């Protein structure tokens, strides 16, 4: 542990052991952007959840 | 103590209407500042300088 | 400077040796909330430039 913990992100802080990122397809930015042909079962996510970008 | 005197007040005109100020942001080259959120949202991009 | 720059915000992450704060008064939140009653030559500002809070 020690000093392999730091989850990094842009700026954004250390973060120290275990998080969680999520994986989801009804965000509204990402449907209209990404996945549009595509469908629920093979889709693209923004895990990403800051809202400025 | 209850005319316009009051609660108005009597200045210099100045026709730029009002020193306004500017903020640069560089935001893919520069570390956000201290309380600034990172985001993409061109209109709350962090702030590096501020000027007249 | 070593260990002794950090300089720390709630979560938002370390930004190491010297930055910038920013005293505002035209800040729009502020004014409706704060410095009604006062004026531009004695008025209070938010320092914390996030939006969320």
């Amino acid at each position: 542990t020690g000093g392999r913990n730091s989850i990094r992100y842009s700026e954004l802080a250390p973060l120290f052991d275990t998080t969680r990122v999520y994986l989801v397809d009804n965000k509204s930015t990402d449907v209209a952007s990404l996945n549009y042909q595509n469908d629920h079962s093979n889709f693209l996510t923004t895990v990403i959840q800051n809202n400025d970008y | 103590q209850t005319g316009i005197r009051s609660w108005t007040l009597l200045c210099t005109p100045d026709v730029t209407c009002g020193s306004e100020q500017v903020y640069w942001s560089l935001p893919d080259m520069m570390q956000d500042p201290v309380t600034f959120r990172s985001t993409s949202q061109i209109s709350n991009f962090p702030v590096v300088g501020a000027e007249l």
